[PDB]
C-alpha cells in the first residue's frame, strides 16, 4: 500500500517521472527527498509526470518522492508589501522572512459575470499620449505590445510611480527578464518611493520553466487578497510571451500533443483563464476591482503571430510602440494609429473628454500628411496649417522619462494645444513652453487647478483664455 | 452499478475506466461528485463528455471546467443520456451556461422540470418546407435591400459602437412584438464585461422579457466554448417544434466556435488538416448549422456575427462558414458619422431572396432602380469633390438630388431608441416600404427638404414631418 | 545542343540576340504596368517593339489543331525560322501591325496576313 | 509660355494620379498571394512539427 | 465464434476496429447490431478496420459486427426514377420503399481503350451561351467551374430541366448541400416534370465524412446500369470540393500522412477512379453514353489550386463562371477566355457551326476592346461597329431564369444577330425583340423551325431572309 | 571560457572581458542534438529548452560586488531572418548593438562602426 510514497525513474530537462503517489491529486505540490519541490501535472495510470521547481542535478533514478496533499498555493497578506518575492512565496532580497498568515491557491474561479460592474474610474497612468489617445479604467486589462528596444518596462515604471498618491496596490511580474534589470528596476522604485505601496515578484531566465509558468497566477492570486477586501490594485505582466514558451516546453517535455508552433492545445485557455480575473467587482461584492497590463514581445513588429493574436482577441484594447518612432528620438513612442482602447471614454472625466477629440482629429491629420512635410510649395491654407499643428501636437506629446504628469496638467496643456495659442510658439520652443506653463500655473493658476481636480470638468473659458494669455506675454522665444 | 473509476487526468482530458460490458454512448455526460474524505483532499463537483472508446473498457472524455484535485480512483457515474438543458417558458428572461444550470441570481429551476438533450440529430428531408418565405422585420433597410428568409443564416459584418447591439435588440423587439416570436441569444466566447453590458442594456430596453440567454465565458474550457452553441440552439428548437412559431437566434461569434472545436482536436490529438484546424470542421459546422431550418410547422433563423481571421475571407474558417449563409448586412461608420442610425450599408450587403420569384417583380425592379441610384451617386461624389457643380449634367443634377433623398429614407426609428430620443418606434410594412421607395423614385416628393426624410418610417411621415416644419 | 559548334554562328547569334530582347522586354514589365509606355526611353519603345513582334511569331499553327480551327497548318524549317527572325530583328517588318505575327508560321504569310488585314 | 506651362502642370497631375490607380491595383492583388502563401507556410510547418512528433 | 461474427473494439470518429471476422473479405459490407452498415477497409492480422455508415453514436465497444456477404453495393433499377435516396439508396423522400431487384458494385472498372467510340452526339443543355461557344457532347466530362453564389446549381436544374422529350435519363447528386436547397430544388424539378426521367441522390453536411464520400460513386454505379442497357445517362456532382474535403478528413482521422494543402496522395486518384466511367460505348458494346457535369468550386477565382488543377487534368474541358460579371444575376457569364471545349465541335450539329464562328469572334473582339474607360478617340470603323455588336450580342446571350430555348430557335435568333439585321434597334430593346421573335417563329415560321428540327442545316437563305425582315416590319421600337 | 573568466570575476576582482565568436552556433548543435536525445521537436525544429539554455548561459554574466564581466558577442542572422527563434532568444538578453559598416570602411572612417545603426539603452 504505496499511497503517499514514490520513487523516480526518469530524470531529465527539469522532468521526473515516479513510480506509485496512487492518492496524490492532480496539481498538487510534491517534495522530492533532498528538498526540491515538485509539481504533478500528468496523472498517467502507472506513473506520475512531475516538474521540478528547483535545480534539478541533485536527483537521481530511485530517490523518494513525498506527497505533501496541498494545492499549488502562494502567501499572501500586507506583509508582501515592499518586498522581491520569487513565485513560490519565499523571499529573494537579503530583508528577511515574510509574516503572512493565510494562503489562497493559485487556480481559483473567476469573478462571475452577475457579480461585475461597467468601468468607470479612470487609471491616471501619468503619459499624455495614454491618458489622452488610450485611456484606460480601472477593471479594464489593457495589452501593450511591442518589440524591444522600446521601452515597454519604463512605461510600466512610470504608471506604477504614478499610483503614489491615488491610493491604488502595485503588483510587478517579471517573467524571463534579467536579473540586473529586476535589480535596478527595484532601485529605481525604491528611489522614487513607490517600495511602500507594490510587489514585486520575479523569475529570471535562469530558473526552471515551471516557475516562468507559474509566476503570473502567484502575482493574480496575490492581487486577489486585497481586490475582494475592497482595494484597487494594478498587475502588471512583464512578458507573457515568455510565460507561452516556458508552458510550451513543459507541455512538449510531457509528451503532449502539439498544435500550431508546437503550442498546446490549451495555450488559449491558459492565458484566457489568466487575464479573465481581472474585473471591476460589483457593489454587493465590496467594489473591489484589478486591472492588468500584460506584455507581449514582437519580432519585426508582427502582430500575426499566434500567442499576438491569442493574447489581442482576450484583452480589452492594445497599446502598440514603434522602433521607429522609439529611434526617432520619441521616447514614449506610442502609436496612436494601431492603438484602440474599446472602454474609453467611460474612462475618462469630463475635462479630459472635452479636449481628446480635436487632439485625436488633428494627429490623425498629421500622420496622414506625415510624409510629405519637406514640401513647402503644397497649398498654402490646409496642409501647411495641418502640417504646423500636428509637429507642435508630436511636440507636446513628448515627455521625459520617470516624471508622469498630473491630470489637471496634462488636461491644461492639451487644451492650450488645441485651442490654437501654440501656434506662434517654435516647435524647437514647445517643450520649454510647457515646462514654463507648468510652473506658471503651479505658481499662480491654483484656482483653476483646484477647480479641475474638485469638480472634474473645465474652468471658465474666458479665465483660462486670460490666464494663458498672462503666461504668453511673459513667454520668452529663442 | 454503471459506476466508473478516474485512471488518467492530463488537463482537461480525463480519462474513465468502467466494468465490461457497461460503458457510456457517445457525447454522453459523465458526472463527478466528491466530498473531502480528509485534510489531504477538496471538494469536486465536475461534469464530463464522453468522446472517444479506446479499448479495455475505457473512456476518453473532456472537462467541462478545471480538473485540478481530481484523484486516480474517483467514482464516476453516468446520467445516461448527453448533457440536458431545461426548455420551455422557465428560460424566458433567464442567463445560463452550458451545464444548463442558472447563472443569475434569481433562483435554481426545479428538478422535475423538461430538459432535452444537447446532441439530437437534424430534421429530416420530409419535414422541410418546400417554399422559401420572406421573413418580414420591418426594418426598411433589411426588407428593402437584404430580405430574410425564414429558416436562412443572416451573416452580420461590424466593428463595436456601429449599433450592433442595438440593431440586435430592435429585431428582437419587432419579431416578438408582429410575430409573437421569441428569440434566444447565444454568446460564445465573448468577452465577460461585454455580456454583461449587452445584459444590462437588454434589461432596461425592456426586451429581456422575451429572451433566453446563454454565456460561454472565454475563460471556460473548450469544451463549455463549443457546446454553449448547441445549448442555445437546443434552448430554441423547443419553441420551433411545440409552440410552433418563428423562432431568432443570435450567436456572438461563430470564429470561436470554430476556434474552441480546433483547440479540442488538438487536445485529442488528431491530426491537423488545412491551416492548422481539425480535419472535422465541416461536418461540426455542419451539424451546427443544418439544425436551423424551417420545418412545415415553425421557422428558426440565425443572425450570426463573423470575424475574419487576417482579414482573409480565404481562411478555411470563414470560408465554411460563408457556405450556409443566405444573406449578408454589413454597418458602416462612415454612415455612422452621417447620420443614419441603422447604418447598415445599402451597396455592401447582399441576399439570396432579392429574386424576382420570391419578393416579386415589382420589389424586384425598385430594389434595382435604388441600387443603381445610389451606385450613380456613388461615382458622381468624386466628380463634386474635384471638378466644379455645373459641370453636372441635367440627369446627374436629378440623380443627385433623389440620391440623399433616398439615402435619409432608408433610415428609421427605432422603438428601443424610444428612451433616448422620446420618439416612439415604428414598425414598416415591406409593400408600404415598396410603395414609399418607388413615389420617390418618381419623382412625386422632389420639393420636399431632404432633412424632412430622416427618421420618420413610412412615406406619410415624411410629409407630415414637412407640413409641421414649414 | 545550343551550341556555336552545332547549329552555327548565325543560329546561335539570331537565338543570343531574341532571348536579350525578350530578357529586356520582361524587366520593362513593371514600369510599363506602373507609369505606362509615355516615360520609357527613345530605344526602350523600340525594344517593345520588337519584342511583342518576335513574341506574337514564337506562335505557330499546328497540323492537329486544324480540326479545332480549320487552319491547315504548317512546318517551317530551321533556315526559314532564323532568316524570319534575323529579318525582324533587323527591323524590315517595324511598320507591319503585331497581329499579322499571331499565327502564320513562314515570314511571308505575315505579309500575306497584313496585306490581307488591309495594310 | 504660361499655357504651356499650366498644361505641364495638368498633365503630370494626371499622370500621377494614374499612377498611383495602378499602384493601388498591383498593391492588392499582391495581397492575394501573400495570403496564399501565408496559409501554404502555416499549413506546411504544422505538417512537419506533427510529422517530427509522431516519427518518436 | 469469430468465423463470420465479429466484436467492437474501439470507436470514434466514425471509425471503428473489430475483433474476430475471419472470412471477412477486402471491400465487404458489415452491419452492427445497431443496424447501421458499415465498410471494412484495412483486414489487419488481428483486427478488421471498420468505416461506419451512418450514426456513430449508438455504436457501443462490445456490440457484435455481422457478415453480409457481398461487397459494397447500391440497388438500381427502373423503380429508382423520381425518388429521392442516399447513397445506400434508401429512400429519403418518404413515399414507401423501393422495389429494385438488382444490385451493382460501387467499385468497377471503367470501360477499356476498344470499347469506347469518339463522341459525335450533341448534348443540348437549353442555354444560348453554353451551346454557342462550349458545346457538350454525349459523352463527355465537361467541368463547370466558379466561385460561391455564382448560379452553378440554377445552370444544372435548367440543363436537367431541358432534357424532357430526349430521350436522355437525368441522375442529380448533391454533396454536402444544405437540406433546404435540396429540398427546394427537389420541389421546382416536380413543378416542371423532371421528377418523370430523373434521380436524386442527396448526403447533406450534417451527414458523416464516408456518406459524402460515397456519394457520387453511388451515383455513378446507378448511372452504368442504364448507359450499359444502351440508354444515355446524364449525372451531375455538386461538389467535388467538398467529396475531397470529406476525404481529406476520413483520411487525416486513419493517421495517413498528408500532403499539398493537406490533401492524401491519393486525392487525384479518387477523383480519376470516378469521371474515368463516363464514357460513350463503341457500336460492339451496345451505344450507350454517359455524360458528367462535375462542380469544382474555387477561392476568388484561383484556378491554380491543387483541387482544380487536379479535375482540370482529368476532364475534357471547362466552363468558368465569372464572379464579378455575375453582376447581372439571372445569367452568370462565361469566361470566354478560360472556357473550351476540347471534345465539342464535333458534336455540335451543322447549323449551329455554321452560324457561332462569326459570334465567337465578334464577342472575343469586344472583350478586347472594352475597358477602355470612355476613351476619345471613336474611331468609327474600329470602334463604333465593334461596340454595337458586342453589346447586341451581350444582350442576345442573357437569358431568362429556368427558361430553356430550342435549339432551333436559339440559331434562328443567333443567326438574326451577327448578319446586321439588330444594329438598327437599341440594346435595350434586343430581349423585348428576341420574345416577340420567338412568338413570331412560333407562330408562322413552321416551315423554317421544321426544317431545322427535321434537317441540322440551315433553311433557304432567302427565305430565312425574308421571315427576319418581315417581322423587323412588324416590330415596334421603344 | 565562460569558467574561465568567473574565476578571475570572483578571485582577483577584477572587471573582465568575454568574447564568442559566434552565440547561434551554440543553440544550433543543442538543436542539432535534441531530436537523438528523444525530444519533440519546437517550432522551427529547434530544441523545446532552447529558452531555458540560452538563459543559463548568458545569466552567469553579470556585475557584482566586486569585478563584473562584460560579453561581446558576434551574432549572425541566418538569411537576415530576425524572427528565427534563436537570434529571437538571443536579443532578449542584449544591452547594446554595434554595426560594422563596409562603406564606411571604404571611405577610410575606422573603425568603420556605424553611427547610426548602432544603439544602447
Amino acid at each position: 500500500q504505496v499511497s503517499d510514497v514514490g520513487t523516480v525513474i526518469q530524470v531529465g530537462d527539469g522532468i521526473a517521472r515516479a513510480h506509485g503517489l496512487d492518492n496524490v491529486m492532480s496539481g498538487e505540490l510534491v517534495e522530492f527527498a533532498n528538498g526540491v519541490m515538485g509539481m504533478a501535472l500528468n496523472l498517467e495510470e502507472n506513473n506520475v509526470g512531475i516538474v521540478i521547481l528547483g535545480p534539478y542535478t541533485g536527483i537521481k533514478e530511485g530517490d523518494e518522492v513525498r506527497r505533501t496533499g496541498r494545492i499549488m498555493e502562494v502567501p499572501v497578506g500586507e506583509a508582501l508589501i515592499g518586498r522581491v518575492v520569487n513565485p513560490l512565496g519565499q523571499p529573494v532580497d537579503g530583508l528577511g522572512p515574510v509574516e503572512t498568515t493565510e494562503t489562497r491557491p493559485i487556480e481559483s474561479p473567476a469573478p462571475g459575470v452577475m457579480d461585475r460592474r461597467s468601468v468607470h474610474e479612470p487609471l491616471q497612468t501619468g503619459i499624455k499620449a495614454i491618458d489622452a489617445l488610450v485611456p484606460i479604467g480601472r477593471g479594464q486589462r489593457e495589452l501593450i505590445i511591442g518589440d524591444r528596444q522600446t521601452g515597454k518596462t519604463s512605461v510600466a515604471i512610470d504608471t506604477i510611480i504614478n499610483q503614489k498618491d491615488q491610493n491604488m496596490i502595485s503588483i510587478y511580474v517579471a517573467i524571463g527578464q534579467k536579473e540586473s534589470t529586476v535589480r535596478t528596476v527595484v532601485e529605481t522604485l525604491r528611489k522614487h518611493g513607490a517600495l511602500d505601496y507594490t510587489i514585486v515578484v520575479t523569475a529570471s531566465a535562469s530558473q526552471p520553466a515551471p516557475l516562468l509558468f507559474l509566476a503570473p497566477y502567484a502575482g493574480v492570486a496575490m492581487g486577489e487578497y486585497f481586490m475582494y477586501k475592497g482595494k484597487h490594485v494594478l498587475v502588471v505582466y512583464d512578458d507573457l510571451s515568455k510565460q507561452a514558451a516556458a508552458y510550451r516546453e513543459l507541455s512538449l517535455l510531457l509528451r503532449r500533443p502539439p498544435g500550431r508552433e508546437a503550442y498546446p492545445g490549451d495555450i488559449f485557455y491558459l492565458h484566457s483563464r489568466l487575464l479573465e480575473r481581472a474585473a471591476k467587482l460589483s457593489d454587493a461584492k465590496g467594489g473591489g476591482s484589478l486591472t492588468a497590463l500584460p506584455f507581449v514581445e514582437t519580432q519585426a513588429g508582427d502582430i500575426s503571430a499566434y500567442i499576438p493574436t491569442n493574447v489581442i482577441s482576450i484583452t480589452d484594447g492594445q497599446i502598440f510602440l514603434q522602433s521607429d518612432l522609439f529611434f526617432s528620438g520619441v521616447r514614449p513612442a506610442i502609436n496612436a494609429g494601431l492603438s484602440v482602447s474599446r472602454v474609453g471614454g467611460a474612462a475618462q472625466i469630463k475635462a479630459m473628454k472635452k479636449v481628446a477629440g480635436t487632439l485625436r482629429l488633428d494627429l490623425a491629420a498629421y500622420r496622414e500628411l506625415e510624409a510629405f512635410a519637406q514640401f513647402g510649395s503644397d497649398l498654402d491654407k490646409a496642409t501647411q496649417a495641418k502640417l504646423a499643428r500636428g509637429a507642435r501636437t508630436v511636440e507636446v506629446l513628448k515627455q521625459d522619462l520617470h516624471q508622469p504628469i498630473p491630470v489637471e496638467k496634462q488636461v491644461l496643456i492639451i487644451y492650450a494645444l488645441t485651442r490654437g495659442f501654440l501656434d506662434d510658439i517654435p516647435v524647437e520652443d514647445v517643450r520649454r513652453f510647457e515646462k514654463e506653463f507648468y510652473l506658471f500655473l503651479d505658481q499662480n493658476g491654483q484656482h483653476l487647478l483646484e477647480h479641475i481636480r474638485t469638480t472634474k470638468d473645465l474652468p471658465n473659458e474666458d479665465d483660462l483664455n486670460k490666464a494663458i494669455e498672462a503666461f504668453k506675454k511673459t513667454f520668452v522665444v529663442s | 452499478m454503471t459506476r466508473g473509476r478516474v485512471i488518467q487526468v492530463m488537463g482537461p482530458v480525463v480519462d474513465v475506466k468502467f466494468e465490461n460490458g457497461h460503458l457510456p454512448a457517445i457525447y454522453n455526460a459523465l458526472k463527478i461528485q466528491h466530498k473531502a474524505r480528509n485534510e489531504n483532499e477538496v471538494d469536486i463537483d465536475l461534469t464530463l463528455e464522453v468522446a472517444l472508446h479506446l479499448g479495455d473498457d475505457t473512456v476518453r472524455t473532456i472537462a467541462m471546467a478545471s480538473t485540478d484535485g481530481l484523484i486516480r480512483g474517483m467514482e464516476v457515474i453516468d446520467t445516461g443520456a448527453p448533457i440536458s438543458v431545461p426548455v420551455g417558458e422557465v428560460t424566458l428572461g433567464r442567463v445560463f451556461n452550458v451545464l444548463g444550470e442558472p447563472i443569475d441570481l434569481e433562483g435554481d429551476i426545479p428538478a422535475d422540470a423538461r430538459r432535452d438533450p444537447i446532441h439530437r440529430p437534424a430534421p429530416k428531408f420530409e419535414e422541410l418546407a418546400t417554399e422559401v418565405e420572406i421573413l418580414e422585420t420591418g426594418i426598411k433597410v433589411v426588407d428593402l435591400l437584404a430580405p430574410y428568409i425564414k429558416g436562412g443564416k443572416i451573416g452580420l459584418f461590424g466593428g463595436a459602437g456601429v449599433g450592433k447591439t442595438v440593431l440586435i435588440q430592435e429585431l428582437i423587439h419587432n419579431i416578438a412584438q408582429e410575430h409573437g416570436g421569441i428569440s434566444v441569444f447565444a454568446g460564445v466566447g465573448e468577452r465577460t464585461r461585454e455580456g454583461n453590458d449587452l445584459y444590462h442594456e437588454m434589461k432596461d430596453s425592456g426586451v429581456i422579457s422575451k429572451t433566453a440567454m446563454v454565456f460561454g465565458q472565454m475563460n471556460e474550457p473548450p469544451g463549455a466554448r463549443m457546446r454553449v452553441a448547441l445549448t442555445g440552439l437546443t434552448m430554441a428548437e423547443y419553441f420551433r417544434d411545440e409552440q410552433g412559431q418563428d423562432v431568432l437566434l443570435f450567436i456572438d461569434n461563430i470564429f470561436r466556435f470554430t476556434q474552441a472545436g480546433s483547440e479540442v482536436s488538438a487536445l485529442l490529438g488528431r491530426m491537423p488538416s488545412a491551416v492548422g484546424y481539425q480535419p472535422t470542421l465541416a461536418t461540426e459546422m455542419g451539424q451546427l448549422q443544418e439544425r436551423i431550418t424551417s420545418t412545415a410547422k415553425g421557422s428558426i433563423t440565425s443572425i450570426q456575427a463573423i470575424y475574419v481571421p487576417a482579414d482573409d475571407y480565404t481562411d478555411p474558417a470563414p470560408a465554411t462558414t460563408f457556405s450556409h449563409l443566405d444573406a449578408t448586412t454589413n454597418l458602416e461608420r462612415k454612415l455612422a458619422e452621417m447620420g443614419i442610425y441603422p447604418a447598415v450599408d445599402p451597396l455592401a450587403s447582399t441576399s439570396r431572396a432579392l429574386a424576382p420569384e420570391i419578393v416579386g417583380e415589382e420589389h424586384y425592379q425598385v430594389a434595382r432602380k435604388v441600387q443603381q441610384t445610389l451606385q450613380r451617386y456613388k461615382e458622381l461624389q468624386d466628380i463634386i469633390a474635384i471638378l466644379g457643380m455645373d459641370e453636372l449634367s441635367d440627369e446627374d443634377k436629378l440623380v443627385v438630388h433623389r440620391a440623399r433623398r433616398i439615402q435619409f429614407f432608408l433610415s428609421q426609428n427605432f422603438h428601443v431608441a424610444e428612451q433616448f430620443t422620446g420618439q416612439p418606434g415604428s414598425y414598416v410594412p415591406v409593400k408600404e416600404t415598396v410603395r414609399g421607395f418607388k413615389e420617390i423614385l418618381e419623382g412625386k416628393y422632389d420639393h420636399l427638404p431632404e432633412d424632412a426624410f430622416r427618421l420618420v418610417g413610412r412615406i406619410e411621415e415624411v410629409v407630415e414631418k414637412a407640413k409641421a416644419m414649414g | 545542343a545550343l551550341a556555336p559548334e552545332i547549329v552555327g554562328e548565325e543560329h546561335y547569334q539570331v537565338a543570343r540576340k531574341v532571348q536579350q530582347t525578350l530578357q529586356r522586354y520582361k524587366e520593362l514589365q513593371d514600369i510599363i504596368a506602373i507609369l505606362g509606355m509615355d516615360e520609357l526611353s527613345d530605344e526602350d519603345k523600340l525594344v517593345v517593339h520588337r519584342a511583342r513582334r518576335i513574341q506574337f511569331f514564337l506562335s505557330q499553327n499546328f497540323h492537329v489543331a486544324e480540326q479545332f480551327t480549320g487552319q491547315p497548318g504548317s512546318y517551317v524549317p530551321v533556315k526559314e525560322t532564323v532568316r524570319g527572325f534575323k529579318e525582324i530583328l533587323e527591323g524590315k517588318y517595324d511598320h507591319l501591325p503585331e497581329d499579322a505575327f499571331r499565327l502564320v508560321g513562314r515570314i511571308e504569310e505575315v505579309v500575306e496576313k497584313a496585306k490581307a488585314m488591309g495594310v | 509660355l504660361l499655357d504651356a506651362k499650366a498644361s505641364e502642370h495638368a498633365a503630370r497631375m494626371t499622370a500621377m494620379k494614374n499612377a498611383t490607380d495602378n499602384a493601388n491595383e498591383l498593391i492588392r492583388t499582391l495581397t492575394l498571394s501573400y495570403n496564399r502563401a501565408r496559409q501554404a507556410a502555416i499549413t506546411q510547418e504544422i505538417t512537419e512539427i506533427v510529422a517530427g512528433a509522431n516519427a518518436l
